[PDB]
Protein backbone atom coordinates (compact mmCIF):
# COMPACT_ATOMS: atom_id res chain seq x y z
CA UNK A 1 0.00 0.00 0.00
CA UNK A 2 1.42 3.04 -1.20
CA UNK A 3 1.83 6.68 0.88
CA UNK A 4 -1.27 8.24 -1.11
CA UNK A 5 -3.18 4.36 -0.77
CA UNK A 6 -2.94 5.07 2.65
CA UNK A 7 -4.09 8.54 2.61
CA UNK A 8 -6.96 7.78 0.10
CA UNK A 9 -8.45 4.73 2.25
CA UNK A 10 -8.66 7.79 5.13
CA UNK A 11 -10.43 9.79 2.99
CA UNK A 12 -12.69 7.38 1.96
CA UNK A 13 -13.07 6.43 5.69
CA UNK A 14 -13.65 10.00 6.35
CA UNK A 15 -16.89 10.69 3.84
CA UNK A 16 -18.59 9.04 6.77
CA UNK A 17 -22.69 12.79 9.24
CA UNK A 18 -24.66 12.27 6.40
CA UNK A 19 -24.52 15.03 3.66
CA UNK A 20 -22.98 13.52 1.44
CA UNK A 21 -23.32 14.86 -2.00
CA UNK A 22 -22.41 13.40 -5.19
CA UNK A 23 -19.10 14.50 -5.76
CA UNK A 24 -18.11 13.03 -2.41
CA UNK A 25 -19.73 9.69 -3.14
CA UNK A 26 -18.06 9.58 -6.47
CA UNK A 27 -15.00 10.75 -4.85
CA UNK A 28 -15.04 7.43 -2.51
CA UNK A 29 -15.88 4.92 -5.36
CA UNK A 30 -15.26 4.33 -8.76
CA UNK A 31 -14.92 1.35 -10.91
CA UNK A 32 -12.53 0.48 -13.28
CA UNK A 33 -10.19 -2.84 -13.86
CA UNK A 34 -7.21 -2.44 -14.53
CA UNK A 35 -5.74 -4.81 -17.22
CA UNK A 36 -2.23 -6.03 -16.86
CA UNK A 37 -0.47 -6.29 -20.10
CA UNK A 38 3.10 -8.58 -20.41
CA UNK A 39 5.41 -8.13 -23.39
CA UNK A 40 0.91 -8.35 -25.96
CA UNK A 41 -0.35 -11.37 -23.23
CA UNK A 42 -2.40 -10.14 -20.86
CA UNK A 43 -2.84 -10.89 -17.33
CA UNK A 44 -6.91 -10.46 -17.66
CA UNK A 45 -8.69 -7.60 -15.54
CA UNK A 46 -9.47 -7.17 -12.49
CA UNK A 47 -10.85 -4.52 -10.62
CA UNK A 48 -9.02 -1.53 -9.68
CA UNK B 1 -0.01 34.35 2.29
CA UNK B 2 -1.78 30.24 3.33
CA UNK B 3 -3.34 28.14 0.27
CA UNK B 4 -5.43 25.22 1.80
CA UNK B 5 -6.86 22.86 -1.20
CA UNK B 6 -8.28 19.86 -1.95
CA UNK B 7 -8.73 18.24 -5.10
CA UNK B 8 -12.39 19.57 -5.21
CA UNK B 9 -12.35 22.87 -2.91
CA UNK B 10 -10.17 25.62 -2.34
CA UNK B 11 -10.14 26.69 0.84
CA UNK B 12 -7.54 29.56 1.69
CA UNK B 13 -5.45 28.88 -2.01
CA UNK B 14 0.32 34.76 5.98
CA UNK B 15 -3.28 33.82 7.34
CA UNK B 16 -2.53 34.25 11.14
CA UNK B 17 -2.13 31.21 12.90
CA UNK B 18 -2.24 27.51 11.46
CA UNK B 19 -2.01 24.59 13.27
CA UNK B 20 -1.19 20.96 11.40
CA UNK B 21 -0.94 17.70 12.18
CA UNK B 22 2.30 16.33 11.02
CA UNK B 23 4.94 13.41 11.43
CA UNK B 24 6.85 15.77 13.08
CA UNK B 25 3.61 15.87 15.98
CA UNK B 26 2.05 19.39 15.47
CA UNK B 27 3.43 22.24 13.95
CA UNK B 28 2.08 26.01 13.88
CA UNK B 29 3.21 28.25 11.18
CA UNK B 30 2.41 31.83 12.46
CA UNK B 31 3.42 34.58 9.96
CA UNK B 32 6.60 33.58 8.54
CA UNK B 33 7.43 30.53 9.78
CA UNK B 34 11.04 28.75 8.58
CA UNK B 35 10.74 26.87 5.41
CA UNK B 36 9.82 23.50 5.91
CA UNK B 37 8.28 20.17 4.02
CA UNK B 38 6.28 18.25 6.62
CA UNK B 39 3.72 15.35 5.20
CA UNK B 40 0.37 16.10 7.20
CA UNK B 41 -0.88 13.13 8.94
CA UNK B 42 -4.52 12.04 9.18
CA UNK B 43 -5.62 15.47 11.09
CA UNK B 44 -7.62 18.08 12.55
CA UNK B 45 -6.61 21.22 11.65
CA UNK B 46 -7.26 25.01 12.60
CA UNK B 47 -6.54 28.04 10.56
CA UNK B 48 -7.25 31.32 12.32
CA UNK B 49 -7.18 34.58 10.59
CA UNK B 50 -7.07 36.72 13.22
CA UNK B 51 -8.93 35.67 16.22
CA UNK B 52 -11.43 34.33 13.96
CA UNK B 53 -10.40 30.53 14.04
CA UNK B 54 -11.97 27.90 11.82
CA UNK B 55 -11.49 24.25 12.32
CA UNK B 56 -11.20 21.57 9.85
CA UNK B 57 -10.72 17.69 9.89
CA UNK B 58 -8.55 16.53 7.64
CA UNK B 59 -7.77 13.31 6.04
CA UNK B 60 -3.86 14.05 5.77
CA UNK B 61 -1.72 15.44 2.64
CA UNK B 62 1.47 17.77 2.76
CA UNK B 63 2.35 21.28 4.20
CA UNK B 64 5.29 23.17 2.62
CA UNK B 65 6.02 26.55 3.83
CA UNK B 66 7.41 28.06 0.58
CA UNK B 67 10.56 29.78 1.24
CA UNK B 68 8.33 32.98 -0.04
CA UNK B 69 5.72 32.51 2.75
CA UNK B 70 3.28 30.08 0.66
CA UNK B 71 2.41 27.74 3.31
CA UNK B 72 0.62 25.24 0.82
CA UNK B 73 -1.10 22.73 2.64
CA UNK B 74 -3.13 20.17 -0.11
CA UNK B 75 -4.97 17.10 1.40
CA UNK B 76 -7.71 14.91 -0.12
CA UNK B 77 -10.72 16.07 2.19
CA UNK B 78 -11.33 18.92 5.17
CA UNK B 79 -15.78 21.86 7.86
CA UNK B 80 -15.20 19.49 11.07
CA UNK B 81 -19.05 19.79 11.42
CA UNK B 82 -20.11 17.93 8.68
CA UNK B 83 -17.49 15.01 9.49
CA UNK B 84 -19.09 14.64 12.63
CA UNK B 85 -22.93 9.78 15.54
CA UNK B 86 -22.66 8.11 11.39
CA UNK B 87 -19.18 7.63 11.67
CA UNK B 88 -19.89 5.86 15.11
CA UNK B 89 -21.71 3.46 13.34
CA UNK B 90 -18.91 3.02 10.95
CA UNK B 91 -16.64 2.54 14.10
CA UNK B 92 -17.98 -0.51 15.62
CA UNK B 93 -18.19 -1.76 11.87
CA UNK B 94 -14.34 -0.58 11.68
CA UNK B 95 -13.80 -2.56 14.38
CA UNK B 96 -15.45 -5.78 13.14
CA UNK B 97 -13.42 -5.02 9.49
CA UNK B 98 -9.96 -5.58 11.59
CA UNK B 99 -11.00 -8.65 12.86
CA UNK B 100 -11.29 -10.51 9.60
CA UNK B 101 -9.07 -8.65 7.76
CA UNK B 102 -3.58 -5.34 2.12
CA UNK B 103 -7.23 -5.37 3.39
CA UNK B 104 -5.83 -6.05 7.21
CA UNK B 105 -3.59 -2.74 6.52
CA UNK B 106 -6.96 -0.87 5.31
CA UNK B 107 -8.59 -2.06 8.65
CA UNK B 108 -5.59 -0.69 10.30
CA UNK B 109 -6.36 2.71 8.56
CA UNK B 110 -9.66 2.37 9.59
CA UNK B 111 -8.30 2.18 13.52
CA UNK B 112 -6.23 5.25 13.13
CA UNK B 113 -9.79 6.81 11.38
CA UNK B 114 -11.58 5.73 14.62
CA UNK B 115 -8.64 7.61 16.65
CA UNK B 116 -8.85 10.55 14.67
CA UNK B 117 -12.64 10.42 14.97
CA UNK B 118 -12.07 10.35 19.09
CA UNK B 119 -10.46 13.89 18.93
CA UNK B 120 -13.98 14.98 17.57
CA UNK C 1 43.66 30.84 64.69
CA UNK C 2 45.22 29.43 61.81
CA UNK C 3 43.29 26.76 61.81
CA UNK C 4 39.77 28.31 61.80
CA UNK C 5 41.12 31.45 59.11
CA UNK C 6 42.43 28.46 57.05
CA UNK C 7 39.11 27.07 56.79
CA UNK C 8 37.16 30.57 55.75
CA UNK C 9 39.33 30.76 52.85
CA UNK C 10 39.52 27.49 51.74
CA UNK C 11 35.47 26.91 52.10
CA UNK C 12 35.31 29.77 50.13
CA UNK C 13 37.09 28.35 47.36
CA UNK C 14 35.17 25.10 48.01
CA UNK C 15 31.56 26.89 46.97
CA UNK C 16 33.26 28.75 44.35
CA UNK C 17 32.79 25.59 42.18
CA UNK C 18 28.87 25.46 42.79
CA UNK C 19 28.70 28.94 40.06
CA UNK C 20 30.43 26.42 37.13
CA UNK C 21 26.63 24.76 37.15
CA UNK C 22 25.13 28.09 36.82
CA UNK C 23 27.65 29.18 34.02
CA UNK C 24 26.51 26.21 32.48
CA UNK C 25 22.41 26.59 32.95
CA UNK C 26 22.70 30.21 31.69
CA UNK C 27 23.77 29.19 28.00
CA UNK C 28 21.36 26.49 27.83
CA UNK C 29 18.23 29.03 28.40
CA UNK C 30 20.08 31.32 25.56
CA UNK C 31 20.91 27.81 23.17
CA UNK C 32 16.83 27.12 24.05
CA UNK C 33 16.13 30.88 23.05
CA UNK C 34 17.82 30.89 19.47
CA UNK C 35 16.82 27.83 18.45
CA UNK C 36 13.58 28.33 18.80
CA UNK C 37 13.17 32.04 17.23
CA UNK C 38 15.12 30.71 14.76
CA UNK C 39 12.20 27.74 14.44
CA UNK C 40 9.28 30.06 14.11
CA UNK C 41 10.26 34.07 13.74
CA UNK C 42 7.28 35.17 15.14
CA UNK C 43 7.36 33.14 18.07
CA UNK C 44 9.97 35.84 19.70
CA UNK C 45 7.28 38.36 21.57
CA UNK C 46 6.05 35.13 23.59
CA UNK C 47 9.34 33.63 24.10
CA UNK C 48 11.64 36.68 24.84
CA UNK C 49 9.59 37.00 28.54
CA UNK C 50 9.87 33.30 28.98
CA UNK C 51 13.81 33.12 28.38
CA UNK C 52 14.58 36.45 30.74
CA UNK C 53 12.49 34.34 33.02
CA UNK C 54 14.38 31.05 32.75
CA UNK C 55 17.58 32.91 32.75
CA UNK C 56 16.22 34.80 36.21
CA UNK C 57 15.46 31.66 37.95
CA UNK C 58 18.47 29.43 36.42
CA UNK C 59 20.81 32.74 38.09
CA UNK C 60 18.81 32.26 41.40
CA UNK C 61 19.96 29.30 42.22
CA UNK C 62 23.35 29.96 41.31
CA UNK C 63 22.82 33.53 43.43
CA UNK C 64 22.06 30.87 46.48
CA UNK C 65 25.60 29.42 45.92
CA UNK C 66 27.23 32.49 45.45
CA UNK C 67 25.87 34.16 48.32
CA UNK C 68 27.40 30.94 50.33
CA UNK C 69 30.59 31.93 48.72
CA UNK C 70 30.30 35.47 49.90
CA UNK C 71 29.49 34.40 53.36
CA UNK C 72 32.97 32.16 53.47
CA UNK C 73 35.05 34.55 52.21
CA UNK C 74 33.99 37.43 54.53
CA UNK C 75 31.98 35.91 57.62
CA UNK D 1 -3.19 20.11 -22.36
CA UNK D 2 -6.30 22.10 -22.88
CA UNK D 3 -5.04 25.41 -25.04
CA UNK D 4 -7.99 26.48 -25.98
CA UNK D 5 -11.70 25.81 -25.94
CA UNK D 6 -11.02 25.08 -29.52
CA UNK D 7 -7.89 23.94 -29.60
CA UNK D 8 -6.10 20.91 -27.86
CA UNK D 9 -2.03 20.29 -27.60
CA UNK D 10 -0.93 16.74 -26.46
CA UNK D 11 1.36 17.89 -23.52
CA UNK D 12 3.45 16.00 -22.13
CA UNK D 13 5.57 16.72 -18.29
CA UNK D 14 8.34 14.58 -16.07
CA UNK D 15 7.16 13.53 -12.82
CA UNK D 16 10.03 13.97 -10.33
CA UNK D 17 11.56 10.66 -9.17
CA UNK D 18 12.72 9.97 -5.39
CA UNK D 19 16.28 10.15 -7.04
CA UNK D 20 15.39 13.88 -8.24
CA UNK D 21 13.93 15.16 -4.55
CA UNK D 22 16.85 13.83 -3.13
CA UNK D 23 19.72 16.22 -5.02
CA UNK D 24 17.07 19.17 -5.95
CA UNK D 25 19.60 21.88 -5.20
CA UNK D 26 17.40 24.24 -2.93
CA UNK D 27 16.38 21.46 -0.30
CA UNK D 28 18.14 23.22 2.49
CA UNK D 29 15.67 25.78 2.00
CA UNK D 30 12.62 23.41 2.62
CA UNK D 31 13.41 21.35 6.29
CA UNK D 32 13.84 17.67 5.76
CA UNK D 33 13.81 15.40 8.79
CA UNK D 34 16.20 12.67 8.29
CA UNK D 35 13.57 10.51 10.84
CA UNK D 36 11.11 10.84 8.50
CA UNK D 37 10.99 9.07 4.88
CA UNK D 38 9.67 12.48 3.40
CA UNK D 39 11.35 11.49 -0.18
CA UNK D 40 9.94 8.18 -0.14
CA UNK D 41 6.31 9.93 0.96
CA UNK D 42 6.40 12.81 -1.08
CA UNK D 43 7.65 11.01 -4.26
CA UNK D 44 4.56 8.96 -3.66
CA UNK D 45 2.40 12.20 -2.98
CA UNK D 46 3.53 13.88 -6.34
CA UNK D 47 3.16 10.62 -8.84
CA UNK D 48 -0.47 11.05 -7.47
CA UNK D 49 -0.68 14.78 -7.32
CA UNK D 50 0.32 15.31 -10.41
CA UNK D 51 -1.41 12.41 -12.22
CA UNK D 52 -4.59 13.34 -10.90
CA UNK D 53 -3.76 16.98 -12.30
CA UNK D 54 -3.30 15.21 -16.30
CA UNK D 55 -6.03 13.27 -16.20
CA UNK D 56 -8.14 16.11 -15.23
CA UNK E 1 52.44 29.86 57.26
CA UNK E 2 49.24 27.82 57.29
CA UNK E 3 46.81 30.63 56.54
CA UNK E 4 49.02 31.97 53.21
CA UNK E 5 49.30 28.77 52.21
CA UNK E 6 45.31 28.39 52.37
CA UNK E 7 45.25 31.45 50.43
CA UNK E 8 47.21 29.53 47.57
CA UNK E 9 45.38 26.78 47.76
CA UNK E 10 41.85 28.46 47.81
CA UNK E 11 42.68 30.40 44.46
CA UNK E 12 43.46 27.39 43.11
CA UNK E 13 39.85 25.53 43.77
CA UNK E 14 38.52 29.21 42.75
CA UNK E 15 39.84 27.96 39.32
CA UNK E 16 37.98 25.11 39.37
CA UNK E 17 34.66 26.71 38.51
CA UNK E 18 36.45 28.31 35.33
CA UNK E 19 34.54 24.84 33.17
CA UNK E 20 31.36 25.66 33.63
CA UNK E 21 31.76 28.63 31.75
CA UNK E 22 33.74 27.53 28.99
CA UNK E 23 31.21 25.03 28.40
CA UNK E 24 28.52 27.58 28.56
CA UNK E 25 29.88 29.85 26.54
CA UNK E 26 29.94 27.15 23.74
CA UNK E 27 26.59 26.45 24.05
CA UNK E 28 25.16 29.84 23.12
CA UNK E 29 27.62 29.90 20.03
CA UNK E 30 26.72 26.43 19.18
CA UNK E 31 22.97 27.33 19.17
CA UNK E 32 23.95 30.48 16.83
CA UNK E 33 25.43 28.58 14.41
CA UNK E 34 23.06 25.62 14.43
CA UNK E 35 20.00 28.66 14.04
CA UNK E 36 21.92 30.75 11.42
CA UNK E 37 22.03 27.71 9.42
CA UNK E 38 19.14 26.87 9.63
CA UNK E 39 17.98 30.40 8.34
CA UNK E 40 20.24 31.81 6.18
CA UNK E 41 17.95 34.75 7.52
CA UNK E 42 17.50 34.96 11.33
CA UNK E 43 20.88 36.33 11.89
CA UNK E 44 20.05 39.73 12.28
CA UNK E 45 17.70 39.52 15.19
CA UNK E 46 19.69 36.88 16.75
CA UNK E 47 22.76 38.84 16.90
CA UNK E 48 22.35 40.50 19.64
CA UNK E 49 20.35 37.51 21.36
CA UNK E 50 23.77 35.49 21.27
CA UNK E 51 25.75 38.54 22.40
CA UNK E 52 23.90 38.96 25.29
CA UNK E 53 23.45 35.27 26.05
CA UNK E 54 28.00 35.00 25.71
CA UNK E 55 27.90 37.93 28.40
CA UNK E 56 25.62 36.20 30.88
CA UNK E 57 26.95 33.45 31.09
CA UNK E 58 30.97 34.86 30.96
CA UNK E 59 29.53 36.85 33.92
CA UNK E 60 29.20 33.91 35.83
CA UNK E 61 32.66 33.05 35.16
CA UNK E 62 34.11 36.26 35.98
CA UNK E 63 32.67 35.74 39.47
CA UNK E 64 34.79 32.45 39.83
CA UNK E 65 37.79 34.59 38.24
CA UNK E 66 37.34 37.48 40.62
CA UNK E 67 37.25 35.38 43.65
CA UNK E 68 40.06 33.93 42.45
CA UNK E 69 41.74 37.05 42.20
CA UNK E 70 41.07 37.73 46.07
CA UNK E 71 42.44 34.79 47.34
CA UNK E 72 45.81 34.94 45.29
CA UNK E 73 46.43 38.59 45.99
CA UNK E 74 44.59 38.60 49.11
CA UNK F 1 57.96 28.30 54.65
CA UNK F 2 58.24 24.75 53.03
CA UNK F 3 53.83 24.89 53.61
CA UNK F 4 53.45 27.56 52.09
CA UNK F 5 55.73 26.64 48.91
CA UNK F 6 54.59 23.07 48.75
CA UNK F 7 51.02 25.08 48.57
CA UNK F 8 52.03 26.65 45.28
CA UNK F 9 52.90 23.61 43.33
CA UNK F 10 49.38 21.81 44.61
CA UNK F 11 47.77 25.25 43.62
CA UNK F 12 49.15 24.85 40.25
CA UNK F 13 48.00 21.12 39.82
CA UNK F 14 44.67 21.63 41.42
CA UNK F 15 43.84 24.75 38.79
CA UNK F 16 44.33 22.81 35.27
CA UNK F 17 40.74 21.16 36.01
CA UNK F 18 39.29 24.73 35.03
CA UNK F 19 40.88 24.21 31.17
CA UNK F 20 39.03 20.88 30.70
CA UNK F 21 35.69 22.37 30.40
CA UNK F 22 37.10 25.01 27.67
CA UNK F 23 38.44 21.99 25.86
CA UNK F 24 35.03 20.46 25.49
CA UNK F 25 33.40 24.24 24.66
CA UNK F 26 36.26 24.52 21.42
CA UNK F 27 35.47 21.00 20.49
CA UNK F 28 31.32 22.09 20.71
CA UNK F 29 32.20 25.10 18.32
CA UNK F 30 33.52 23.57 15.73
CA UNK F 31 31.27 20.35 16.00
CA UNK F 32 28.35 23.10 15.39
CA UNK F 33 30.60 24.82 12.14
CA UNK F 34 30.57 21.05 10.78
CA UNK F 35 26.68 20.29 11.49
CA UNK F 36 25.63 24.01 10.28
CA UNK F 37 27.77 23.87 7.10
CA UNK F 38 26.95 20.31 6.05
CA UNK F 39 23.02 21.41 6.23
CA UNK F 40 23.86 24.68 3.85
CA UNK F 41 27.15 23.83 1.71
CA UNK F 42 27.10 27.36 1.91
CA UNK F 43 25.82 29.12 4.95
CA UNK F 44 30.18 29.57 5.62
CA UNK F 45 30.77 32.32 4.02
CA UNK F 46 28.14 34.32 6.69
CA UNK F 47 29.07 31.90 9.49
CA UNK F 48 32.65 31.71 9.45
CA UNK F 49 33.39 35.19 11.01
CA UNK F 50 30.87 34.41 13.81
CA UNK F 51 32.67 31.19 14.58
CA UNK F 52 36.08 32.30 15.20
CA UNK F 53 34.35 34.62 17.16
CA UNK F 54 32.48 32.24 19.52
CA UNK F 55 35.84 29.85 19.35
CA UNK F 56 37.79 32.56 21.04
CA UNK F 57 35.37 33.28 23.71
CA UNK F 58 35.11 29.69 24.45
CA UNK F 59 38.98 29.42 24.42
CA UNK F 60 39.33 32.37 26.30
CA UNK F 61 37.65 31.07 29.39
CA UNK F 62 40.34 28.36 29.37
CA UNK F 63 43.10 30.88 29.13
CA UNK F 64 42.24 32.30 32.14
CA UNK F 65 42.47 29.43 34.30
CA UNK F 66 46.12 29.11 32.69
CA UNK F 67 47.42 32.40 33.63
CA UNK F 68 46.25 31.67 37.21
CA UNK F 69 47.78 28.58 37.57
CA UNK F 70 51.21 30.51 36.01
CA UNK F 71 50.54 33.04 39.03
CA UNK F 72 51.03 30.48 41.20
CA UNK F 73 53.35 28.05 39.26
CA UNK F 74 55.94 31.11 39.17
CA UNK F 75 54.77 33.25 42.30
CA UNK G 1 61.81 18.82 51.42
CA UNK G 2 60.16 15.46 51.99
CA UNK G 3 57.21 18.16 52.00
CA UNK G 4 57.95 20.24 48.81
CA UNK G 5 58.46 16.94 46.84
CA UNK G 6 55.93 15.47 47.46
CA UNK G 7 53.30 18.42 46.68
CA UNK G 8 55.26 18.32 43.11
CA UNK G 9 54.19 14.56 42.79
CA UNK G 10 50.81 14.93 44.09
CA UNK G 11 49.96 18.50 41.72
CA UNK G 12 50.94 16.21 38.94
CA UNK G 13 48.36 13.40 39.29
CA UNK G 14 46.03 16.24 40.04
CA UNK G 15 47.39 17.83 36.61
CA UNK G 16 46.03 14.78 34.45
CA UNK G 17 42.44 15.46 35.26
CA UNK G 18 42.69 18.87 32.83
CA UNK G 19 43.28 16.42 29.66
CA UNK G 20 40.10 14.59 30.03
CA UNK G 21 38.46 17.43 28.69
CA UNK G 22 40.36 17.28 25.46
CA UNK G 23 39.87 13.80 24.97
CA UNK G 24 35.97 14.20 24.80
CA UNK G 25 36.80 17.15 22.69
CA UNK G 26 38.66 15.44 20.12
CA UNK G 27 35.80 12.84 20.25
CA UNK G 28 33.17 15.64 19.31
CA UNK G 29 34.84 16.83 16.46
CA UNK G 30 35.28 13.29 14.65
CA UNK G 31 32.10 12.65 15.56
CA UNK G 32 30.66 15.60 14.33
CA UNK G 33 32.71 15.37 10.63
CA UNK G 34 31.13 11.72 10.44
CA UNK G 35 27.84 12.97 11.17
CA UNK G 36 27.79 16.25 8.50
CA UNK G 37 29.39 13.72 6.13
CA UNK G 38 26.27 11.13 6.50
CA UNK G 39 24.11 13.52 5.58
CA UNK G 40 25.02 15.49 3.69
CA UNK G 41 27.52 13.22 1.31
CA UNK G 42 28.86 15.84 -0.61
CA UNK G 43 30.42 18.65 2.02
CA UNK G 44 33.45 16.26 2.57
CA UNK G 45 36.45 18.42 0.79
CA UNK G 46 35.44 21.54 2.71
CA UNK G 47 34.66 19.81 5.93
CA UNK G 48 37.31 17.90 6.21
CA UNK G 49 40.05 20.94 6.31
CA UNK G 50 38.32 22.64 8.92
CA UNK G 51 38.10 18.91 11.25
CA UNK G 52 41.52 18.71 11.20
CA UNK G 53 41.85 22.80 12.41
CA UNK G 54 38.93 21.80 14.98
CA UNK G 55 40.67 18.71 16.15
CA UNK G 56 44.59 20.75 16.72
CA UNK G 57 42.59 22.82 19.07
CA UNK G 58 40.80 20.56 21.37
CA UNK G 59 44.05 18.96 21.74
CA UNK G 60 45.75 21.98 22.74
CA UNK G 61 43.90 22.45 25.79
CA UNK G 62 45.07 19.18 27.26
CA UNK G 63 48.60 20.07 25.86
CA UNK G 64 48.42 22.99 28.52
CA UNK G 65 47.43 21.28 31.17
CA UNK G 66 50.43 18.28 30.14
CA UNK G 67 52.60 21.34 29.87
CA UNK G 68 51.91 22.54 33.33
CA UNK G 69 52.36 19.04 34.59
CA UNK G 70 56.32 18.36 32.96
CA UNK G 71 56.86 21.69 34.95
CA UNK G 72 55.82 20.55 38.04
CA UNK G 73 57.73 16.80 37.01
Amino acid sequence: ISYAAYLNVAAQAIRSTELQTASVLNRSQTDAFYTQYKNASEPTPITK
Amino acid sequence: KLQFALPHETLYSEVTQVNLPAKSGRIGVLANHVPTVEQLLPGVVEVMEGSNSKKFFISGGFATVQPDSQLCVTAIEAPLESFSENIKNLLAEAKKNVSSSREAAEAAIQVEVLENLQSV
Amino acid sequence: MQLVLAAKYIGAGISTIGLLGAGIGIAIVFAALINGVSRNPSIKDTVFPMAILGFALSEATGLFCLMVSFLLLFG
Amino acid sequence: DPVSSLSFEPSEKPIFNAKTIEQSPSFGKFEIDTDANVPRDLFEYTLANQMLTAMA
